[PDB]
């Protein structure tokens, strides 16, 4: 009941490492509108990537991305009683954007000092398939599995 | 209600069946459901005259 | 040990079954959405009958078949996935009879749900 | 030979002096060191845009004034003084300048607020009970 398409904002490459993702996850850990202190989390996170792992900071970055990033969505659908859920392929977009989203918000959550070193280790730790988001992607994805029958009956 | 493969090839085999399958399933769901003899006439009229009408408007 | 066999799909609305029989009686292994671990309504759908199938086919390919004739038996939904899944399992299918019960007016059927 | 450019944005307008110079570019904003006048929050490559992928070798001597905005106004103001600066030098640039659209004022501006409203478009919580 809308019949029109939302337009796209261009994502802007990153004027450091020239990838799009290290913008797109900054806008992710944005609050309070601060570009500045969203851009001096993510650096320092890096610069303690490369304390660390000793290996590039982009690659690591992108195997932790690509890693956590997930296959199928659930989608709710009510009828009678509860939802019976429904499996579907997600675009790359949506499917970058939700890889993000999870990163930010569990790395918002671990016990750790200040969030520097919250969001570096996180992202160290989803690195080698081993973090939070990592077991949000494999619940959701199991729970596809489980649900795969009514992947036929969307709407 | 025997349908050859003929070995030649399997889409055609169950192209044939789709039909088959479907005049079967009809008087299937038919003898399912007790209906009075005429409500039961009434059923068999109004699915002749559907038919009918498409055919008339088909041909 | 046998070479040819029938097949037979039986396809419930509400569940589904098929039995890989000698082509003289005597069936020799069978399988459901029930013994696939499907419970409830979960086991009227497509899918559950594809997996039944599955199982089966793979059971009788090993046991060591070729040929076989498919007989499709009621009025269920998933009564196509299981052919499909037998073509895709490999068997060389020879027939595709169809021997679902059809009565002459005889007996009276139960009552029109409302 | 000198250029000049006039750039606006959020109320902020600018003046950039593009003066040929084969001794470094040297930019220069309202008599400081951008280092030092921007927070430096790598907005440096933001006005440095259209003069990064088209060049700077050239050595461009940049005379900004800017008056009016906060820092990333500034920014864009003085990136749209300097592609207009820089279609009074080789035209031929204009083409790939708007090929990515570095030429046109960007015409956001902050809408005004309005009465029964709590900001330009917020509106007060709705209650139904
Ligand atoms: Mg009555
Ligand atoms: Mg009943
Ligand atoms: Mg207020
Ligand atoms: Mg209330």
């Amino acid at each position: 009941m809308r019949k029109n398409r939302a337009p796209k904002r261009t994502v802007l490459p990153d004027p450091v490492f020239n990838n799009t993702l290290v913008t797109r996850i900054i806008n992710v850990i944005m609050e309070d509108g601060k570009k500045g202190l969203a851009q001096r989390i993510l650096y320092g996170a890096f610069d303690l990537i490369e304390q660390r792992t000793k290996e590039k900071p982009l690659t690591v970055f992108e195997r932790a991305v690509g890693n956590v990033m997930p296959r199928l969505e659930l989608r709710v659908r009510r009828i009678a009683g509860s939802n019976y859920q429904v499996p579907t392929e997600v675009p790359q977009d949506r499917k970058i954007a939700l890889a993000l989203r999870w990163i930010a918000m569990f790395a918002r959550k671990r016990h750790e000092k200040t969030m520097l070193e919250k969001i570096a280790n996180e992202i160290i730790d989803a690195s080698n398939n081993t973090g939070a988001a990592i077991k949000k992607k494999d619940d959701t994805h199991k729970m596809a599995e489980a649900n795969k029958a009514f992947a036929h009956m969307r709407w | 209600p025997k349908i050859e493969v003929k070995n030649d090839d399997l889409e055609l085999a169950l192209k044939k069946f789709k039909r088959v399958s479907l005049e079967i399933r009809r008087l299937a769901q038919r003898h399912e459901y007790h209906l009075r003899k005429g409500m039961r006439l009434r059923e068999k009229r109004k699915i002749a005259q559907k038919k009918r009408r498409k055919f008339r408007n088909m041909v | 040990n046998v070479s040819s066999g029938i097949i037979h799909v039986s396809c419930s609305p509400n569940n589904t079954i098929v039995s890989a029989s000698d082509p003289g009686g005597n069936v020799l292994c069978w399988a459901s959405s029930g013994t696939m671990g499907f419970k409830g309504s979960r086991k009227k759908t497509p899918y559950s009958a594809g997996i039944a199938a599955d199982k089966v086919a793979k059971t009788v390919k090993e046991m060591g078949m070729a040929t076989v004739k498919l007989f499709v038996k009621g009025t269920g939904r998933g009564k196509d996935t299981a052919i499909r899944s037998f073509a895709n399992a490999g068997l060389s299918i020879t027939e595709i009879n169809e021997k679902t019960p059809i009565p002459h007016n005889g007996c009276k059927p139960p009552k029109r749900p409302r | 030979q000198s250029y000049y450019g006039l750039g606006r944005r959020k109320s902020s307008s600018a003046k950039v002096y593009l003066t040929p110079t084969q001794d470094k570019g040297k930019i220069t904003v309202n008599r400081r060191d951008p280092s030092e006048y921007f927070p430096n929050k790598l907005v440096i490559q933001d006005m440095e845009q259209p003069l990064d992928l088209t060049d700077l070798k050239k050595n461009f001597d940049i005379n900004v004034v800017v008056k009016g905005g906060g820092f990333t106004g500034q920014a864009g103001a003085i990136r749209l003084g300097i592609v207009r600066a820089l279609l009074q030098f080789n035209p031929e640039l204009k083409k790939i300048l708007k090929s990515k659209k570095l030429t046109t004022r960007d015409k956001r501006v902050k809408e005004r607020k309005k009465f029964g409203l709590y900001g330009a478009r917020r509106a007060p919580q709705f209650t139904k009970r």
